[PDB]
């Protein structure tokens, strides 16, 4: 499922141009500023549920399962304790 | 799973009219939320095509719809590598979605799968 | 910029030779700056700082 | 669009003084100074690495 | 419980006290007060003669 | 003809480090590949260079890692740059098998770089599992103890099987001997697979963060992905740098710092941190013999992603429905973590055995039903 | 003297006040438990040390630097 | 487990040493030597410590060549193959106080006083962990703990009850540069001793560190520029289709 160089097993391509100039020609960081800021801004707002939700759904569960192991080993738990045991 | 299945099933749903009117408006909403138009693809762009069925589908095409298809996949890697996203024309509008290579796929599967059919054949 | 290109970078065996000899310079004045720095930051407290009495 | 001998606009990237010495230059400097930290650091690393081969502190005593 | 030499004949049920968490274990060797868990393993031994035990 | 194309020795390098045609849009999760190349060269050199100075004798081995802290020259960086780069090793894999699931890279036609690559992990925990044993400190002997007995559970012979790998009836001199051997050994078997896997890979090339083909638009090797590698190579040795000269210690056990005693025991036994999502499962199955098998399954259950994901298309990047469930998947692994080192209590004990369903359900239901759904919306949604 | 007298008593008696009300009031129910008979044929014998931790872990927070500082 | 199982965790002090520049204070590293060899020396060994290690660090070499020379170390036997003694020397090692383990136990009421040579690294909290212990032995412990004989409560030690006895007091140790020897102080002094016995590397481990974050950060700047540079063809291309 792959060739090589002159033979890499792309259907024919016919009809793109393809246009680039050099790396000294160019400027390397042109328009950083505005991708560091707009892009990423936007890239990560796109993403942002996929990350949070889970996250925060997991953190929760473990927030309050330590909370109720930390309890239960207190005085106040001790009765508690005894039926969970 | 084959192409031929996710037809199949497909039509069951959208002959069903409870279950096209509860399916084909999610359906519809997680198209718009995967984003592959917003890369100018089209849905069957994104079909694996490593398999020799697959393979035998794409040399089906017609010449033109394989000169776009290949400039679809060169542009939206210049995308991907650029970390931006089509705008304007370049984005795939609901109306140019269509499924071009669908036909040519079900044709070859079904061919394989009756040859396998029919190789398990019991004369009664 | 022409001169400079034309003795130090033009050809790759200068090119590295330079970059091989600013390595040297670099590490010997790298090495006399940190140690200073760092005696500075802790100072009054190494055992150099302290000998003195005993 | 169309014309292949109308090329894509590139002056958002275009340097002005893109065939000159000082242009090339300095993208050998930072080229140059990437390789000279590497060459010091190389050279660290080796020299501190491989000196656990040399007598320890507890044979010299 | 976690791994002291009890002292033999001490306790509260006169068999050995762990000094270090104080927990008794019996003549029996079982444990009856204090943190420890299970009552002192016993090893495989077996009586060859009457007069010698190889463990 | 040009000589590296020409040569055949010459020709194998240039086909796999700088004429390899790659992907032009790889992004900076396809980096780990040559972060764990990195890890597995300086493990190999700290590793090899600490041989040199280390005793496996029981009565030696703890005393001979302090005299390679104290008097070996550079020993103390030596010692702690073999010990954090066994943590960043893990680190790197974890990355590494999540893009690997993220991007589909499972599917055919790279079944077995894939099924070669879960070898490879097999490996690694291993390797890292005897090298930890080597330092003869508390946790080493416990850890050893607490795992070997694990073989204790296969039926019949589990107990024989135990005293042949100790060399005895408990883990000692023998045992520790013996691990060192196998862990010198082992990292080169280790090489060996990573290889393999790569030969297998270049059939299809590297896979993309599109899951398109990318045979209409490659690009060499070298130089755009060398110089792409240096980024993460440098900011690999920052971090690689903040632990081992700032905070040597702060992802080992203090209990190490113990000489190996087999009559006192550690409060708590827990493995390092990378085995502890495996440990979680392990614990969540009653049965002694159930859980050794719950927590082999979990790594071999891997073998049947090809399987089990029935999308037509490959990798999660257009599908919001699989990246929701792979979130959880992700969370639900750290959590395994989490729970694989609190003690054996309540709540703990029901929220171990419900993390260990979700992960196995994962595999065994959810993305098989999930794979089946998104390939009728793709198909009913661009109708 | 110590230092960490006079600046532990301080943190008590000022930021730490309701924690150090707390373990003074258990161990006035403990003592007042231990005094009265059939004690030692109890069940449940309560202790102090949670009620101690409170305070240490109070006084410690407000303390550890100023005690520092006059080292 | 309750907290009395875990111990009370010990406060964060800023210690000299704490901070990504900072060395130990070398002088507190004598003072804490002094603390060690007139109080904790008695039951402690500090076995991984060689006369040597002192020299340059706390002590002169003259000053540790006439610790090591006041002691006697078993000598190679005499010709008629009798065991002999001779001075110690810079090479050697500080000797403990007791000949075995159970010569120790019997000492200590059972209990086995541990090396100090790693302590700061076997124990989670290090020098914290140290100073907190030695200065938190409460008067009287929480009313309703039962202390088994000879154990002393400490609420920093795990389960609370401790076989080794307060130690410091004002004034136990008299030190030679006249900084009053408070409790406080001597804790200190000894907690920062035993921290440099458990990492004697640690300063210079940390300003080797420094030029390494230097010389990588720069290297790491360095490769973004050329990664970009070398990359900005493929980020610029552009293409024009026209449908064959
Ligand atoms: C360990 C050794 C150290 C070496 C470091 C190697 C790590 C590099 C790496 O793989 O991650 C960098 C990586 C940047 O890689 P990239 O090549 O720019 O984009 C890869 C994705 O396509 C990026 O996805 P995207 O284009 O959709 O942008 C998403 C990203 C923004 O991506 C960035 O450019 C950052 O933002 C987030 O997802 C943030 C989550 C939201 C939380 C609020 O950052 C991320 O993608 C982080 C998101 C992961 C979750
Ligand atoms: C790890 C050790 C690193 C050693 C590198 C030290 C000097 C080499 C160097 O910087 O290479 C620059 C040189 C030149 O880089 P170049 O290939 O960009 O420069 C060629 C163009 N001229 C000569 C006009 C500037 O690269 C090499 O020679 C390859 C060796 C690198 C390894
Ligand atoms: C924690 C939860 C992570 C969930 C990630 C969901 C997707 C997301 O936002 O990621 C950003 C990006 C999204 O990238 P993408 O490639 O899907 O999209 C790029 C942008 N578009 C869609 C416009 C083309 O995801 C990644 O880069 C994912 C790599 C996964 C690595 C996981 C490591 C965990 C190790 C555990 C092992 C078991
Ligand atoms: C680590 C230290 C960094 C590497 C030091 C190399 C020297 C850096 C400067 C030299 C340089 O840029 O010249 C190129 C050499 O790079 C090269 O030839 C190598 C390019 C980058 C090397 C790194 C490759 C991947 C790193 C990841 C590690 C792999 C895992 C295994 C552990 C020439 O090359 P050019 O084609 O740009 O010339 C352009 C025209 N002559
Ligand atoms: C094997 C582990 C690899 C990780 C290396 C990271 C730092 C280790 C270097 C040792 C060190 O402490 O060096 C410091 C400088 O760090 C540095 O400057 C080194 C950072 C450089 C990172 C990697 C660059 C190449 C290294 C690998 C190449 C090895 C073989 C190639 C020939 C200061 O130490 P010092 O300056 O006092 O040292 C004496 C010479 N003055
Ligand atoms: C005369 C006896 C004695 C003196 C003096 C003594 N110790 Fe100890 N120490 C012990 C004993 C016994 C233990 C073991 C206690 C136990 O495990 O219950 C111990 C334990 C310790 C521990 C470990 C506690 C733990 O977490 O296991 C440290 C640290 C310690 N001592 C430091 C010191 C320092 C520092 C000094 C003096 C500056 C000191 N000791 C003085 C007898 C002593
Ligand atoms: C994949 C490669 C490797 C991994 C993941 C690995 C992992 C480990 C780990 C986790 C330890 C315990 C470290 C500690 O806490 O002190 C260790 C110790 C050790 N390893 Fe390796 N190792 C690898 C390769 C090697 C190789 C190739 C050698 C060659 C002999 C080696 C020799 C040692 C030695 C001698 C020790 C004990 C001394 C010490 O603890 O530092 N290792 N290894
Ligand atoms: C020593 C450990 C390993 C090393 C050095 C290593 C190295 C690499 C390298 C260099 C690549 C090509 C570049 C890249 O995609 O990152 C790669 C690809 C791959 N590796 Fe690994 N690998 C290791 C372990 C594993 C493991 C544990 C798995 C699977 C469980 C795995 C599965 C794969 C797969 C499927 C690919 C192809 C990914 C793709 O390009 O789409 N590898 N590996
Ligand atoms: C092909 C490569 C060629 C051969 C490689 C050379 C192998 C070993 C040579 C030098 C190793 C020992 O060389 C020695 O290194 C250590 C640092 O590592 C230096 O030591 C210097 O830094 C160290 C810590 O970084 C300090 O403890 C020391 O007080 C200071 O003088 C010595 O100044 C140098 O004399
Ligand atoms: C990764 C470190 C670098 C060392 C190289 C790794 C060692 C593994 C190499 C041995 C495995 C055999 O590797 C095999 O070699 C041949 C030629 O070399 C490659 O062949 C490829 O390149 C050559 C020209 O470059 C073409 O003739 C051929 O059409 C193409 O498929 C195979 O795609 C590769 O699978
Ligand atoms: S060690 Fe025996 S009672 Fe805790």
């Amino acid at each position: 499922y792959m060739g090589w160089w002159g033979h890499m097993g792309s259907p024919p391509q016919k009809g793109i141009a393809g246009y680039t100039i050099s790396p000294f020609a160019a400027r390397p960081f042109a328009g950083v500023v505005h991708a560091a800021i707009f892009n990423t801004f936007r890239r990560t707002k796109n993403q942002a549920l996929f990350v949070i939700l889970p996250v925060s759904f997991f953190y929760y569960v473990w927030t309050q399962a330590s909370e109720k192991n930390e309890w239960l080993y207190t005085k106040a738990g001790r009765h508690e304790l005894a039926k969970a045991l | 799973a084959s192409i031929t299945s996710v037809v199949k099933t497909s039509e069951l749903i959208l002959k069903s009219p409870l279950l096209s009117k509860i399916v084909v408006p999610l359906a519809k909403t997680y198209v718009k939320f995967s984003g592959y138009r917003q890369l100018g693809f089209k849905m069957n762009d994104l079909i694996i095509e490593e398999t020799p069925n697959m393979q035998l589908a794409l040399r089906r095409l017609p010449p033109t719809e394989s000169y776009d298809r290949v400039y679809r996949l060169i542009r939206a890697t210049q995308f991907s590598l650029s970390h931006k996203l089509a705008t304007g024309n370049d984005i795939t509008k609901p109306e140019e979605d269509d499924h071009y290579l669908i036909p040519y796929i079900l044709d070859v599967e079904a061919e394989a799968f009756e040859k396998d059919a029919l190789d398990n054949l019991e004369v009664v | 910029a022409t001169t400079f290109y034309n003795v130090f970078v033009k050809r790759n065996s200068a090119f590295v030779a330079t970059i091989l000899a600013s390595a040297f310079v670099f590490d010997m004045t790298f090495e006399t700056a940190i140690d200073n720095f760092w005696d500075r930051i802790n100072a009054g407290k190494q055992w150099k700082d302290i000998r003195h009495k005993y | 669009g169309k014309s292949t001998y109308k090329i894509p606009d590139f002056t958002p990237y275009l340097k002005k003084d893109r065939n000159t010495d000082a242009n090339r230059l300095f993208s050998y400097f930072m080229i140059g100074s990437f390789g000279m930290l590497s060459a010091a650091g190389a050279k660290a690393t080796v020299q501190d690495f491989l000196s656990n081969m040399s007598a320890s502190a507890d044979v010299l005593a | 419980h976690l791994g002291c030499v009890p002292i033999g004949e001490a306790g509260d049920f006169g068999g050995w006290f762990c000094p270090c968490h104080g927990s008794h274990y019996d003549i029996s060797g079982r444990i009856r007060r204090g943190p420890a868990p299970l009552n002192l393993e016993i090893p495989e031994y077996d009586f060859a003669d009457a007069e010698t035990l190889v463990i | 003809m040009a000589l590296r194309k020409k040569n055949s020795l010459l020709n194998m390098a240039n086909s796999y480090v700088l004429d390899s045609p790659q992907p032009s849009n790889l992004n900076y999760f396809w980096n780990f590949g040559s972060l764990l190349a990195l890890c597995l060269v300086i493990q190999l050199a700290t590793g090899i260079t600490l041989a040199m100075h280390y005793t496996s004798h029981a009565s030696l081995a703890f005393d001979s890692v302090e005299h390679i802290m104290r008097d070996v020259n550079f020993g103390w960086f030596i010692r702690y740059a073999h010990a954090n780069t066994a943590s960043f090793f893990f680190i790197c894999i974890y990355a590494h098998m999540g893009r690997n699931i993220y991007y589909g890279s499972y599917k055919t036609p790279r079944v077995l770089p894939w099924s070669i690559g879960v070898i490879i992990f097999l490996l690694l925990i291993i390797t890292a599992f005897m090298g930890y044993v080597l330092v003869f400190g508390q946790m080493s002997l416990w850890g050893a103890t607490v795992i070997c007995n694990l073989v204790s559970a296969i039926p019949w012979l589990g107990e024989d099987i135990v005293h042949f790998l100790w060399g005895g009836f408990s883990v000692g001199n023998p045992t520790l001997q013996r691990f060192f051997a196998l862990h010198y050994l082992m990292p080169f078997v280790l090489a060996v697979f990573a290889l393999l896997h790569l030969i297998a890979l270049h059939t299809a090339g590297s896979s993309n963060p599109l899951g398109i083909t990318s045979n209409v638009d490659k690009l060499s090797m070298h130089p755009y992905y060398s110089f792409k590698d240096l980024i993460t190579v440098f900011a690999f040795l920052l971090m690689f740098t903040l632990f081992v000269f700032f905070s040597p210690d702060k992802l080992g056990h203090p209990d190490n710092y113990i000489p190996a005693n087999p009559m006192v025991t550690p409060a708590s036994i827990v493995p390092e941190w990378y085995l502890l999502p495996f440990y979680a499962i392990l614990r969540a199955i009653p049965d002694k013999l159930g859980g050794v098998i719950a927590m082999v399954a979990a790594i071999l259950i891997l073998l049947i992603l090809p399987i089990v994901d029935r999308s037509i298309i490959r990798g999660n990047a257009f599908k919001p429905i699989s990246k929701l469930l792979f979130g959880f998947f992700i969370c639900n692994f750290l959590l395994l973590g989490v729970l694989g080192q609190v003690h054996i209590e309540p709540p703990f004990i029901v929220l171990g055995q419900i993390c260990t369903i979700f992960y196995f359900s994962y595999f065994l239901i959810l993305l098989p039903m999930v794979s089946t759904i998104e390939n009728i919306f793709f198909y009913i949604g661009s109708l | 003297p110590d230092p960490a007298i006079a600046l532990h008593e301080a943190a008590a008696e000022g930021p730490c006040h309701d924690f150090k009300h707390h373990f003074d009031e258990c161990v006035e129910r403990v003592t007042k438990a231990q005094e009265a008979e059939d004690y030692d044929h109890a069940e449940y014998k309560e202790d102090c040390v949670e009620e101690f931790f409170h305070l240490q872990h109070c006084i410690n927070d407000n303390t550890a630097d100023k005690l520092f500082r006059v080292l | 487990m309750t907290a009395a199982e875990h111990g009370l965790h010990p406060a964060e002090y800023p210690w000299p040493q704490n901070g990504m520049l900072s060395t130990f204070d070398h002088a507190s590293l004598r003072r804490g030597y002094q603390v060690y060899k007139e109080v904790c020396a008695a039951c402690h060994s500090l076995d991984r410590i060689a006369w040597r290690n002192l020299v340059g660090v706390t002590h002169t070499t003259d000053e540790a060549k006439a610790f090591a020379e006041e002691l006697e170390y078993d000598d190679e036997p005499d010709d008629e193959g009798n065991p002999r003694k001779r001075p110690g020397k810079l090479a050697d090692y500080i000797p403990g106080p007791y000949p075995n383990e159970q010569a120790a136990r019997a000492a200590n009421q059972g209990a086995l006083p541990p090396d100090l040579s790693l302590i700061a690294k076997a124990r989670h909290g290090g020098a914290d962990y140290i100073f907190a212990l030695l200065t938190g032995y409460p008067d009287e412990p929480p009313a309703g703990v039962v202390l088994a004989p000879g154990m002393n409560y400490n609420p920093y030690f795990p389960g609370g009850g401790i076989g080794m006895a307060r130690t410091l007091f004002d004034g136990v140790v008299e030190y030679e540069d006249g900084t009053p020897a408070t409790t406080s102080q001597m804790a200190k002094d000894v907690a920062a001793f035993l921290t440099w016995a458990a990492e004697p590397e640690h300063d210079e481990r940390k300003k080797l560190g420094l030029k390494a974050i230097i010389v990588i950060s720069a290297m790491l700047g360095l490769s973004v520029y050329i990664k970009k540079f070398k990359w900005s063809p493929i980020k610029n291309r552009k293409f024009i289709y026209n449908p064959p």
